[PDB]
């Protein structure tokens, strides 16, 4: 209503935030298929959020009950199994969504200036997301929750001092138990939820004070017409919206036929052997993590030393936190950097994927020598890329967007 | 190397055969903890006196989790391991693997209770369906002769043709109650009780899902010409 | 953009909006469908049988039955005779509107006067009612004779389960469907032959 | 139909 | 540093949001006493989220362990017991703060224009924090803890046709019971908090558009000096920041001094009878509710029908989101309004207090008669509040804040 | 009923300590003190570990572990009508005061299931278990000359003993509450002259 919304503009800024972050706010008008993933990680955040505290109302966080406790989810409660299968799935689907996310920023050079804080904000978001798959893994406090939880919780005593007081107070007790167990579930249930849903707030907010990249990596903004608008900007509302909604209906249909016919996406969104009860006395034959931490997995286990190991895998991460100033390319986009940048991004998704994959699965001695060559090339996609982001010749960025 | 079976949860019969299996051979060690008599009877068509009275013998009653008296602690004393709960075991190892674990038991003299298995080497199991297997060595046998995968049936008769081999898993005549397909579809009804139990939702979930999906069609293609349209 | 296509917008716009409804309902219904009972919450409850020849007169005992509390008093004569005197201050002394057996009694609410089988729980909000069988006590008035005291919200109640006018319990304490199995044995949760 | 599908295995022979 | 800072801003609204709503933010320079108590619910808030977390560590939302994890928190938990203090004091501290918060809007016509959406959005707020504190309180599993919880859950069975089917929905049982424990403990735990957090961010953002009223209720943006501050007005950091890091610190003696000196408070923070564990078959003799819940229960006690005194306690709760209609008075401060609006403020906050005592002790004769009496004059308070605002007369507003 | 006013002291190991033996041996046997362990209590009262096993823990049980018992609610709750309520929080359940008004209020009563009825406490289901000590107490509250081990000061020392046990098993950490409160109030008025120094300065 026209006099209703008089009567809140008077009192709060809706249409003024209304126009500022949907409507009148123009975003390049050439997003493709890489742009529709930050809405659908919003998607899959608010679909964790609110399975996660259907599951909270049944889930029991102690060592003697949980694996019950899901079970009674998975058959007492009335659609209690679609809520967890929507849960698992969500998990797996939100590090499906953020690394097609993350590698949309790396295609387009989106992370570069002005949008390096954008970047930070993000691979905190990121850090986040990865201590909450964590902890919420814990929780069923199957098999695979109580030893992937074990070795990862040892890792912190590879610190060459106080790594095993540190790990002892992580843990809350002499081993992983129900304590770590309760501890991990209180911070994953709100702690990290709460976490998270600041940083998203500051990563919306830092791309809207610096405006969306796109495909062609133009500066849409420094063309503008007589009314201010950019030549190649288009509302986010409706037109975005709409696309969005299109996307969104897109990834539910992935998503519910996931979740209604192949949950266990052939043990990887559900692990076979997180279906027995934790063991303490009895360690899987072999302990994998869940796939999306497969990659970082594979890199710790490249390196012969423990602490090596723990401190390479942290970089991994780690490097993508300076990523913004180790690209030294003059434009933005892949479609215009030199042929080095194009396959050195080739090789970096290749060596990602085949860490992912070899981290999945037993020791092997193929396994293992592509295992150290994809983690030295993993590193090398971001120190040598100050060097052969300069060496390269780059195309010129056509003044407007291309399509 | 595991043999495949062909699980029709749909198969109410054999899914009670498989039931009243593990109610019988299998409950007298393993729980099936996280499974509610009650629910086991909606889902097999089982009607609730007749599951109370053929089903339950613990004195449960329909609502009751299928518990069992044996305790993890006092079996993995007496057996060298505890029998795990047996709800989910079709998911951590699948049906083929029980299909052919439950199959694949051989008399073993060297074991803690004289026997081995094929599937699970060395495991603490005893060999609670020899009464119905009959003795099972590994001994000489016929099998079909395969040379890099040519597989040689009777062309006339259409059964296989054999040659003779002395390492295969070999049913002693005359040693159990049932014969080699009987014992076979008894193993099938059981692995298909027991998938039932891992995932009782599975026809729900299909037929939910189906719904869910011809609706997230009927919405696509809604949104597609709502963006298509206001995009021109 | 050319002469963009209204009431074809409007239209695509209303039919995307109520199938995605449509959806938001669809996908509500597992949340709001887990909140009904659940198969641990349908494990409901068996008869349970209570020996009431060892309860002293003018005294109750409580037995468990189906997760509710169930007074089961021993009524001496003298409240037995000034039950009748407090009709006049009960909303239902004819238990018209009450829930109990078909079989009980209309004004005494038990199949034999000097024992009440009660389910204790208050008919507003649902608490078990403090037992007050004394006649006259400080805090519950001259006019009292022993009875039910709620003591969330001061709801009356006769000894015979019978709520008082005017006080938050709108309904007289449920009867439970209990027989007498024996002269000293009541069973709770079985009704009486007829 | 189920009942006989459902019968127990261990038979016992009582007096009388 | 001034670098960094330029390359923030550059990225993100730090300064530009510091300035608008700390700094160079002008406040009246007037605010008594009955300011401090935003902040004050603000670091209540704080701290109840984190001593909550901490305590979700170590707690187990089961009928079985509730209570034993309690007494775990208490005994076994290293400072564990401090915590549970803090999170019960504190919550008795949060409705202290807040029933002040309240009253300082009642007292200085806060709620009038242009602040109503402020007035609805605290509503809101208190709803939350209602429904919060309520949950929590059935969290110990003690015997208060249970036979509130039936109490209430019940009174959803008092709605004639669906009130006995949507009571049941609300257990998720046929009585209360370790589900309705454990659906309670996922509200009370995200689904409340996150609501909390989003209508607390709600509320100060609308402030912020219409600005703060003053104890004078004098419109400080009338009068402005040529750089647009107001006269009367004082950027609120630092002077509001100090004078409020002062009543924190304040707040902070108090609420010590009540979790290692008084933590029950003679039995009305932490109430006695929920030391026992609950018991679905003996209610206690003395089943009363937490203080500040007090004053609604008398009322629907003072009711001696079961859904008027529901209905009652629902518009006693209600009516204060209308109040910002009731009042016509042309003058928002009491200490410019007529005798009558002053004689009825000081009745509303004595029938405030009255029914709060009468509802924390068992049905007394006088405490019945008394406890009617209040809930009329509580009542009569907001429905008069048209008339006599209208029939008094009012001093006229100075054109300055005094002091 | 009216209560018999008892000057708790928590700092009386001693006292505890004697507390404690009465609850071992004469409550231990139908009430729990589930929620506290017996390494805890024996730190608490100065009670050696080994001591405290060989005096205190009667069960079996470790010195970790809670101090439970064999007569499980249900079955305490059939035999005497009434479940023994665990004992850990009666002190804040109740009081000290009626604590020690109730365990002296014993009293024979023919017409009661148990033979006693209690001042504090009528109709109770708890059997008079101290009367060995006290004595027969019969109706005002009078012992039976010669019939108890204990006098009435020595048996209201034994009372008061026990209940300043029980007042510390509801609440362990009352001393170190204090003692961190003295210092974190002692902070904080500290930290009040800075806090209202700098807003005195500031709104100058
Ligand atoms: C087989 O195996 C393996 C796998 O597996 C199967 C694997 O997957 C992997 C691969 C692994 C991965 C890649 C996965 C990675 C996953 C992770 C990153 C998970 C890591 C998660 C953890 C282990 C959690 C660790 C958490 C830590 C260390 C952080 C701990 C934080 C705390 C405890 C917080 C401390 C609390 C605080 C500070 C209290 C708050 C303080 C206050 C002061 C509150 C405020 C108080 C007041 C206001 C009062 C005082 C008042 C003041 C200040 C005065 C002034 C007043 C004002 C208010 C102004 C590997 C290698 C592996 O081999
Ligand atoms: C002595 O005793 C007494 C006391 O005690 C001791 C007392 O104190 C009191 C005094 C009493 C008080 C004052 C206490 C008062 C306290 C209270 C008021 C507390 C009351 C609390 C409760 C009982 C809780 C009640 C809760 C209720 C009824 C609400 C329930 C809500 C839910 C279950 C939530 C509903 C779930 C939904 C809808 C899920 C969300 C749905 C979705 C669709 C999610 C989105 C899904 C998708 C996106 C998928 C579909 C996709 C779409 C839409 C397609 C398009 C795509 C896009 C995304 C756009 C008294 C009287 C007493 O005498
Ligand atoms: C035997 O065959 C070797 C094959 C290579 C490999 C996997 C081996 C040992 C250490 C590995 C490095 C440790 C540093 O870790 C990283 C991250 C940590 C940084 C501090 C140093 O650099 C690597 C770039 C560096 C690194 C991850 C790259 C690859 C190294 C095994
Ligand atoms: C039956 O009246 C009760 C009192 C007088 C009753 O005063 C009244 C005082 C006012 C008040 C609080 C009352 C009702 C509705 C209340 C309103 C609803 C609306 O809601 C709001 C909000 C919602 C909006 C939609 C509308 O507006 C409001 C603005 C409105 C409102 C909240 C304002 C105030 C109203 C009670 C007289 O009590 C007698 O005394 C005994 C009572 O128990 C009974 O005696 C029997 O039972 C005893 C057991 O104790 C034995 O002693 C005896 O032996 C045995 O005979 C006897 O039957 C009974 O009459
Ligand atoms: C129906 C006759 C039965 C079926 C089907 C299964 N069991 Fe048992 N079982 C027993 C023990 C002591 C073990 C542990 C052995 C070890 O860990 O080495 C087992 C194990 C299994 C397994 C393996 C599950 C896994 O995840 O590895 C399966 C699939 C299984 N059992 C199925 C003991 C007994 C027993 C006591 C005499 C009885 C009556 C049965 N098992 C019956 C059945
Ligand atoms: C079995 C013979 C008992 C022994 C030995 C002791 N107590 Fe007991 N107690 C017992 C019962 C069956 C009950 C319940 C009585 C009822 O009618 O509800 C109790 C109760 C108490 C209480 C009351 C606590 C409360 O109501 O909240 C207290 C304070 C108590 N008991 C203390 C107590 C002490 C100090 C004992 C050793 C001296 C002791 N009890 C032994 C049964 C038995
Ligand atoms: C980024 C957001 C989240 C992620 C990525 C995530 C991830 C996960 C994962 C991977 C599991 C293991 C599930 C399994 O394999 O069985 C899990 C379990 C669980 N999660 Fe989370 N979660 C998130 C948010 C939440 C929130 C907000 C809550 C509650 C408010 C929650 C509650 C639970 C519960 C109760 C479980 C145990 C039940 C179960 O395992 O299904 N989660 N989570
Ligand atoms: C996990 C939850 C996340 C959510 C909800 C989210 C949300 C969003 C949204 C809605 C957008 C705008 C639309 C789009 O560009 O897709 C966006 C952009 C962006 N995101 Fe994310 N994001 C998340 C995680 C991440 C992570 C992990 C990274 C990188 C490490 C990241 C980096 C970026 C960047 C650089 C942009 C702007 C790039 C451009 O304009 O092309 N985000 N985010
Ligand atoms: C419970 C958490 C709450 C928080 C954290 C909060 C926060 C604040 C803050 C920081 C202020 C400005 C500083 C101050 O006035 O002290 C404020 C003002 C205000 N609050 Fe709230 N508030 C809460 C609850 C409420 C409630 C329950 C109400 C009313 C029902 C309310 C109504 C108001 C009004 C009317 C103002 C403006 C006061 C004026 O301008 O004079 N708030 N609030
Ligand atoms: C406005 C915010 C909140 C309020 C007013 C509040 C209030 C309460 C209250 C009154 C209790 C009863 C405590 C007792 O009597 O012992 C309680 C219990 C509890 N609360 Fe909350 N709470 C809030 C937020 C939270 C949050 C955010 C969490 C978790 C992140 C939490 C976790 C718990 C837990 C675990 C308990 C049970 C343990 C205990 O009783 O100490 N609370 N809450
Ligand atoms: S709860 Fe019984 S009178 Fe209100």
């Amino acid at each position: 209503m026209n006099k209703f919304m008089a009567w809140v503009d008077a009192r709060f800024p809706a249409t003024k935030m209304w126009e500022d972050h949907l409507s009148k706010y123009y975003a390049p008008k050439n997003f493709n298929f890489w742009y529709f993933f930050g809405s659908l990680a919003l998607l899959v955040l608010v679909n964790q959020i609110l399975t996660g505290i259907w599951l909270t109302m049944s889930f029991t966080p102690s060592a003697e009950e949980a694996f019950a406790s899901v079970e009674y989810i998975m058959r007492d409660v009335d659609y209690g199994w679609i809520i967890r299968y929507m849960h698992s799935t969500g998990a797996s689907a939100f590090f499906i969504v953020v690394y097609l996310h993350m590698f949309r920023g790396l295609l387009y050079g989106s992370y570069q200036k002005p949008r390096e804080l954008v970047w930070i904000f993000g691979m905190l978001i990121y850090l986040a997301l990865m201590a909450e798959a964590f902890m919420g893994y814990l929780l069923p406090w199957g098999q695979m929750s109580y030893w992937g939880a074990q070795v990862i919780i040892s890792l912190f005593g590879a610190i060459p001092v106080v790594g095993e007081d540190l790990a002892q107070w992580i843990r809350g007790d002499f081993l992983i138990s129900g304590i770590t167990l309760n501890r991990f579930f209180a911070l994953h249930v709100i702690a990290l939820p709460i976490v998270l849903l600041g940083l998203v707030v500051l990563h919306i907010l830092a791309l809207h004070e610096v405006g969306s990249n796109n495909p062609d990596g133009v500066d849409i903004k420094k063309k503008k017409d007589e009314n201010g608008v950019p030549l190649d900007g288009i509302a986010f509302h409706p037109y975005y919206t709409v696309k969005d909604i299109v996307g969104v209906v897109v990834f539910l249909f992935i998503f519910c036929t996931v979740i209604f016919f192949f949950p266990e996406m052939g043990g990887y969104f559900l692990e076979k052997p997180n279906f027995e009860m934790a063991n303490q006395f009895k360690t899987p034959e072999h302990i994998a993590p869940v796939w999306y931490f497969t990659p970082f997995y594979a890199i710790l286990r490249a390196v012969p030393d423990k602490l090596m190991g723990v401190v390479a895998m942290g970089a991994a991460i780690a490097v993508l936190f300076v990523l913004p100033w180790l690209d030294r390319s003059p434009v933005r986009s892949i479609r215009y950097k030199g042929w080095l940048s194009k396959l050195w991004l080739v090789i970096f998704a290749v060596s990602f994927v085949i860490l992912g994959y070899y981290g999945a699965q037993a020791p092997s001695p193929l396994g293992t020598t592509l295992s150290r060559v994809c983690t030295v090339l993993y590193f090398a996609f971001f120190i040598l890329m100050p060097f052969y982001t300069r060496m390269e010749k780059t195309k010129p960025v056509p003044e407007r967007v291309t399509g | 190397q595991l043999d495949h079976v062909d699980i029709d949860l749909t198969d109410k019969a054999a899914m009670q055969d498989g039931a009243r299996t593990f109610a019988n051979y299998c409950m007298g060690c393993h729980s099936a903890k996280f499974q509610r008599y009650e629910r086991v009877a909606t889902d097999l068509g089982i009607p609730a006196d007749l599951m109370m009275e053929k089903l339950v013998f613990t004195g449960a009653k329909i609502g009751d989790h299928m518990d069992i008296g044996m305790k993890p602690a006092d079996a993995k004393t007496w057996f060298g391991a505890a029998p795990p709960d047996l709800t989910l075991v079709a998911r951590v190892r699948g049906t083929d693997w029980l299909y052919s674990y439950l199959r694949s038991f051989y008399e073993d003299p060297k074991r803690p209770w004289g026997v081995n298995n094929v599937i699970f080497p060395n495991v603490g199991m005893p060999n609670v369906l020899a009464p119905l297997q009959g003795r099972q060595v590994i001994g000489c046998k016929q099998v079909q002769v395969v040379e890099d995968g040519k597989k040689q049936f009777d062309p006339l008769t259409g059964t296989p043709l054999t040659h003779e081999a002395c390492d295969q898993l070999t049913v002693v005549p005359k040693t159990g109650e049932l014969n080699e397909a009987q014992f076979d579809e008894k193993v099938k009804n059981l692995v298909t009780f027991l998938a039932y139990s891992a995932n009782p939702n599975k026809l729900a979930s299909e037929r939910i899902g189906t719904y869910v999906l011809l609706y997230l069609a009927f919405f696509f293609v809604f949104a597609y010409l709502l963006k298509r349209e206001y995009w021109k | 953009n050319d002469g963009v296509n209204a009431g074809r917008r409007r239209f695509l716009v209303a039919a995307t909006s109520v199938v995605g409804a449509a959806g938001a309902v669809g996908a509500a219904v597992p949340f709001v469908g887990s909140w009904f009972p659940s198969a641990k919450a349908k494990a409901a409850g068996a008869p349970v049988q209570v020996n009431v020849g060892k309860i002293d007169p003018g005294q109750q005992i409580i037995a468990e039955w189906r997760g509710k509390p169930v007074f089961i008093v021993h009524r001496t004569k003298e409240m037995l005779d000034a039950l009748p005197s407090l009709e006049g201050q009960l909303a239902d002394p004819d238990s018209k509107a009450s829930e109990q057996p078909e079989y009980v009694d209309p004004k005494l609410r038990s199949i034999k006067p000097e024992l009440a089988v009660i389910v204790g729980i208050c008919t507003h909000l649902g608490c078990s009612p403090t037992f007050r069988p004394e006649v006259a006590p400080a805090d519950l008035g001259p006019d009292w004779k022993g009875g039910y005291f709620c003591p969330c919200h001061g709801s009356h109640y006769d000894l015979a389960g019978r709520v008082y006018k005017g006080q938050p319990a709108p309904l007289n304490l449920p009867i439970p469907p209990y027989t007498f199995d024996a002269d000293d044995v009541i069973t709770i949760g079985v009704d009486q032959e007829k | 139909a189920i009942a006989k599908r459902l019968e127990p295995v261990g038979k016992v022979c009582v007096q009388g």
